[PDB]
């Protein structure tokens, strides 16, 4: 409910910070704590993945081997802690809960986060990046993925999300066909295990943002472009 | 008097019970049949479909 | 004075009695006896769930045939998925003895209660993850046997003190509060059309209510021991039961008289737990003998044996979907069979 | 296997854990039954040997080992459906008052119906006669039970009547009071000798 | 006369190791963490009597040994084995007793079906190891009479070698786990003497019963153990004997008849474990006279 | 003679 995130400034390259993400008004030790990285200007990344009770942990690939995450029962708070800062290290962090059961909401609540300045992989490559559409009216967002995350179970792992200017993003649907809490009805997502589509029939002045989605097939997350909506 | 409202009570739920126009055993029997019969092949239970289409 | 109403209320009795026999002319065996029969259902172990710690009381499925909620001695409210045998919640209730558990339709509350005389309703959606006291219905006087979720606000309970009543998720109080029986409540069972439902009593008795009207219009006394297991058939014109004396009975609310009775001279232990298929073909019962033996709801023979367990099984359900059966006895193994 | 299915596996690992470290504390603990009437002294006991709510549940620890007590307060005197429930617990704890001579035969009723009870064919049951001292206080019988006139001590009469009613599982009769201090240690030696019978007659040692 | 009783009671062991193994494994109900320690007696006794039967058979009544130059590696060695576990099992099976009788409750754990397997794969590994280098050291070598080779675990490189073998074996097989049982055996006798006192027996007839079940258990616990002793001490006597003198070679008809003896004794222990349930208490009798009454 | 010389059992 409450995730206040500290550990922010600007930092010479190659030193080290220690980010903190105290969580209030839920049980931490259930959710499983995740980090994504928002450069000015571009889409999400992925960094680390812990589950509950720290039994086992992942790391991106591209930053493996610098950063280290570790939770705090006793406490319930958060840590990440990075070494050798480089010049693409500088981005805005978010801390995140998510619980995994069948039929769950990962990725549900984003935290404010703070900016920090310094000095198969799932390609999943929008078909269409910027449509800009007066509100009032329905439209719908389409896009691909270089592989079909549709496993065998049948659920399509798919994460649509949605980060207004000045708010953290925020869930929209679960797997492409189960819609979120405290989230209207007119989004809805269709399609097949290579393509996806997300339907929307009435605009308003309030939900127009950034539809960013990722793919949750694979242990290595990696958070696809988005509809980046440029003009 | 606990006694005499008890005995009214059971014999206002007796009447209200016969109250119900009954019908006959084998409509119900007939139509138990073929309630059974027209869900028989939708049962996976009554028939146990293969592996592959579980 | 009160003789003579007695006398009254008896002869209103056997001329009630006497109706019930009068219009039975084919009775159903004789009427099933040129269809085709079922053979042998012989199911195997599919799922094996050995996450409970001590005897399961009691279990019931929902609408998906994916989570299980599962009761044991302990006071571990154990709710699981049936397909992967992963475990999505445990509630940690405050007593130990539980006696009953449902699942709500709409997977969003769960209950569960026994000798404790309070309903703890608990919450699955919630934004904080974990399970919360949600609703803590009290205001019994016996202990609580069967209850189930009627709707997503609204559920009738039933308790040891021969009343039930229908309690609101939201409001907390007795909005309708049927009439006692002479015997303690031991099981319930709502009609698939959700406007009345049956419950059976201790006395050999069986009444049939409604949710609007708070009173019985069927009235079964067909046994000779205490009922300990009823369920109602999926087409919503019959409801069999189970008492002690190890005799099934299928009753019928049309034509108010027993339909079809299974028992055999073999079997002395009575069933605890009854529950028909998603057509209602096969008649599941637990019985108390180390095993179970399944009937044919139209010849009332015995369709097959399951004797996987090795204790008093205590609880029987079948799935919506037809696609699963989840039997759980003292042994704390709630086996899956298909 | 994805992500998302190998997490719930890890938290199902997770949840079979805790339930297995609940289980070491329900294993370590032991669960006793509190039977008697209205007129019994359970009250008494659960007050002074402490070392609507149908039921009441007494967690102690004595001599390094918990019991936990249920007694039932606010619930109907059938003892026919719901004591299968308490069914292979360590031991029940009946109660009955000695003094009052009255209700003292539908005590031994209840006392026959409990321990001829199918359900009940292999939990031991120890009996407390309690309020001895006014047992005592009013003896210083006849027109309840006559056998009394001819019964003579061996070289009792309710302890007596209490064997010959329970051997008609293992029955142990004994005496207590209000003031009593030392009954939390008889009902642990009772209850240790019921586990020891218990661990003979599993390792068929008996 | 010898072969007859040596017959008699060979095939009475063998029938009830088979009865206890078969009881164990086709019941499928008592298969508890108890009986997994009687379980593995049976099994130790049953593996003992066919690995040492035949093979004593065919060294006293055959005058040729008919297995070759491997025979003398795997068909002994395997045997230490079984009869090092056979007494180990005795030992853990006293331990479990000193589990079940000195503390009813101050033992009640959750965890105990993996760590009794567990602590018999230990056992049967530490069993394996000991008698290694019996195998290692198993060679054929002559023997001056005048002179007869046979299967032999002591060459004849040194004397000090075979010494100090049979003076391990009879330390780490007679002393420590004779005196462990007893031990044990005689702290239960003496719990079960202590609380054969404080049970209310005043009037009750089934207290009375369990007092003289307890008595009985105690005494049969105590001719148990004087029974395990009074047969390993003459067998582990005879093999000091025939270690100290293997420099030479002595066959002389008192010797014949005294490792007779001691090979009976050493066989009865075998040969009495599975009969101890069915002698000692009840609700075990029916099963295993239902094991052999079905076929009959 | 060929007995009397081996092992303990
Ligand atoms: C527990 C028993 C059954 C097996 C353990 C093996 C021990 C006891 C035996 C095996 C081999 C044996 C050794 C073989 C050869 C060595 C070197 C030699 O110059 C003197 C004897 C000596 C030192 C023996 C000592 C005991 C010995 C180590
Ligand atoms: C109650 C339980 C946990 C106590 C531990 C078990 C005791 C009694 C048993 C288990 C293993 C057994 C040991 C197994 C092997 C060792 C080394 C061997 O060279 C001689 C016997 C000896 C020394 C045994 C002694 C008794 C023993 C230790
Ligand atoms: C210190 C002693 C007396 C304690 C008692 C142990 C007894 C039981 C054991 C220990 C040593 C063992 C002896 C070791 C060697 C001697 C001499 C040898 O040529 C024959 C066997 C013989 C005679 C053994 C007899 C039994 C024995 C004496």
């Amino acid at each position: 409910v409450q995730l206040v995130e500290s550990g922010g400034g600007l930092v010479q390259p190659g030193g080290s910070r220690k980010l903190s993400c105290s969580a209030s008004g839920f049980a931490f030790s259930s959710f499983g704590m995740h980090w994504v990285r928002q450069a000015p200007e571009k889409g999400l990344e992925w960094v680390a993945y812990i589950s509950s009770g720290s039994g086992t942990i992942y790391y991106a690939d591209t930053v493996k081997g610098r950063f280290t995450i570790s939770r705090d029962d006793p406490k319930n708070t958060l840590f990440l802690q990075m070494t050798s800062l480089r010049s693409e290290d500088t981005a805005m962090y978010y801390c995140v809960r998510s619980i995994y059961y069948y039929g769950s909401s990962p990725f549900d609540f984003w935290g404010q986060g703070t900016t920090l300045t310094v000095s198969a992989d799932i390609v999943m490559t929008q078909a269409t990046s910027s449509v800009p559409v007066t509100p009032g009216e329905s439209v719908s967002i389409s896009c691909r993925s270089s592989k079909s995350l549709l496993h065998s179970n049948g659920n399509t792992y798919l994460y649509w999300f949605l980060q207004r200017p000045g708010q953290s993003p925020q869930l929209l649907i679960y797997r492409m066909s189960n819609l979120a809490s405290g989230v209207p009805d007119r989004f809805s997502g269709s399609g097949s295990g290579t393509a996806f589509t997300l339907t929307i029939s009435r605009l308003e002045a309030e939900d127009v943002g950034v539809y960013y989605c990722m793919q949750h097939l694979e242990y290595p997350l990696t958070f696809g472009a988005g509809t980046k909506l440029e003009l | 008097t606990a006694s005499i409202a008890q005995a009214r009570k059971l014999v206002e739920q007796l009447k209200m019970e016969a109250n119900i126009d009954r019908i006959k055993v084998s409509k119900a029997a007939a139509d138990l049949m073929a309630y059974c019969e027209a869900h028989a092949k939708e049962d996976p239970l009554l028939t146990p479909v293969p592996a592959s289409e579980n | 004075e009160l003789d003579q109403l007695r006398q009254e209320a008896e002869q209103l009795k056997n001329q009630i009695r006497d109706a019930r026999k009068a219009c039975a002319d084919a009775t159903l065996s004789q009427i099933t006896n040129n269809i085709d029969p079922v053979g042998r259902i012989q199911m195997r172990t599919r799922r094996t769930l050995r996450g409970h710690l001590a005897k399961i009381y009691a279990m019931h499925w929902g609408t998906d045939s994916r989570l299980l909620v599962s009761a044991s001695q302990d006071g571990k409210l154990i709710i699981w998925d049936s397909y992967t045998t992963n475990k999505v919640h445990a509630i940690p209730l405050r007593s130990s003895w539980v006696m009953t558990c449902a699942y709500a339709p709409s997977g969003n509350y769960v209950a569960c209660g026994g000798l404790d005389n309070i309903c703890s309703i608990y919450n699955l959606k919630t934004r904080e993850g974990n399970v919360r006291v949600s609703r803590e219905l009290a205001g019994h006087t016996g202990y609580l046997s069967c209850c189930r979720f009627l709707d997503d606000n609204q559920i009738v309970t039933s308790s040891g003190d021969t009343t039930c009543a229908l309690w609101d998720i939201e409001t907390g109080q007795q909005t309708t509060t049927f009439t006692g029986h002479t015997g303690d409540v031991m099981s319930l069972s709502l009609a698939p059309d959700t406007r009345l439902f049956v419950s059976g009593a201790c006395d050999a008795s069986a009444k049939l209510w409604d949710v609007r009207e708070g009173m019985c219009r069927q009235t079964f006394t067909g046994h000779e021991s205490d009922i300990n297991a009823i369920c109602f058939f999926p087409n919503g014109n019959a409801f069999a039961t189970g008492s002690d004396d190890a005799t099934c009975r299928l009753f019928d609310l049309r034509a108010d008289q027993e339909l079809m009775t299974y028992s055999h001279d073999n079997i002395i232990c009575g069933i605890t737990s009854v529950s028909f298929s998603k057509s209602g073909r096969l008649l599941l019962a637990g019985y108390d003998d180390f095993n179970c033996n399944v009937w044919d709801a139209l010849k009332a023979d015995r369709a097959g044996v399951l004797a996987g367990h090795d204790n008093r099984v205590s609880c029987l359900g079948v799935t919506d979907d037809g696609m699963a059966v989840a039997t759980g006895s003292w042994d704390s193994f709630l086996k899956i069979w298909n | 296997l994805s992500a998302e299915d190998k997490a719930a596996v890890e938290r199902s690992k997770m949840i079979e854990k805790q339930l297995q470290k609940d289980k070491q504390v329900y294993r370590r603990t032991l669960r006793l039954l509190l039977l008697g009437a209205d007129n019994s002294g359970k009250s008494t006991i659960v007050k002074q040997m402490r070392i609507t709510s149908g039921i009441f549940e007494t967690k102690f620890q004595v001599d390094k080992v918990n019991f936990h007590m249920f007694d039932v307060g606010a619930q109907r005197d059938e003892r026919r459906k719901w004591i299968q429930c308490f069914n292979d617990v360590t031991a029940i704890i009946f109660v009955v008052d000695s003094s009052d001579y009255n209700r003292l035969q539908e005590a031994l009723n209840d006392f026959k119906s409990i321990w001829n009870n199918r359900w009940l064919r292999t939990i031991s049951v120890i009996l407390f006669l309690n309020k001895q001292d006014l047992l005592a206080e009013k003896v210083l019988i006849e027109d309840y039970f006559p056998e009394f006139a001819r019964y003579t001590t061996p070289e009792y009469f309710i302890r007596k009547e209490f064997v010959d009613i329970s051997t008609a599982h293992i029955c142990y009769p004994h005496f207590t009071c209000s003031v009593d201090t030392e009954n939390a240690r008889r009902i642990f030696n009772d209850c240790k000798d019921i586990i020891l019978q218990m661990n003979l007659r599993e390792y068929n040692l008996v | 006369v010898i072969p007859a009783v040596y017959g008699v009671i060979i095939l009475i062991g063998l029938i009830g190791n088979i009865t206890l193994i078969k009881i164990f494994c086709t019941v499928k109900s008592m298969r508890n963490v108890p009986n997994l320690f009687i379980s593995s007696l049976a099994l130790g006794d049953l593996l003992l009597l066919i690995t040492c039967a035949p093979v004593d058979a065919s060294r006293y009544l055959a005058d040729r040994w008919l297995f070759g130059r491997i025979g003398c590696k795997l068909i002994p060695f395997i045997q230490l084995t079984s009869v090092g576990v056979s007494v180990f099992t005795q030992t853990a099976l006293s331990a479990d007793r000193y589990k079940a009788i000195v503390r009813p409750m101050d033992i009640q754990a959750s965890h105990a079906l993996m760590k009794i397997c567990l602590k018999a794969a230990f056992i049967w590994i530490i069993s394996m190891l000991l008698a290694i280098p019996e195998a290692v050291f198993s060679d054929l070598h002559p023997f001056h009479e005048q002179t007869f080779i046979s299967c032999a675990p002591y060459p004849h490189s040194n004397e000090l070698h075979p010494k100090i073998h049979s003076m391990a074996s009879f330390l780490v097989f007679y002393v420590i786990p004779l005196s462990i049982i007893s031990v044990y055996y005689y702290f239960i006798a003496k719990n079960l003497i202590q609380s054969a006192y404080n049970l209310p027996v005043e009037g009750n007839i089934h207290v009375k019963k369990q007092i003289e079940s307890r008595k009985r258990l105690a005494k049969t616990v105590l001719v148990f153990v004087g029974l395990f002793a009074f047969c390993w001490l003459p067998n582990h006597v005879i093999y000091l004997y025939r270690s100290y003198h293997y420099s030479e070679v002595d066959t002389s008809m008192l010797h014949f008849v005294t490792s007779i003896c001691a090979r009976l004794l050493a066989f009865t222990n075998s040969c009495v474990n599975p009969f101890a349930l069915y002698l000692l208490s009840k609700s075990f009798r029916k099963q295993f006279n239902t094991q052999l009454l079905c076929c009959q | 003679n060929h007995w009397a010389v081996g092992h303990l059992m």
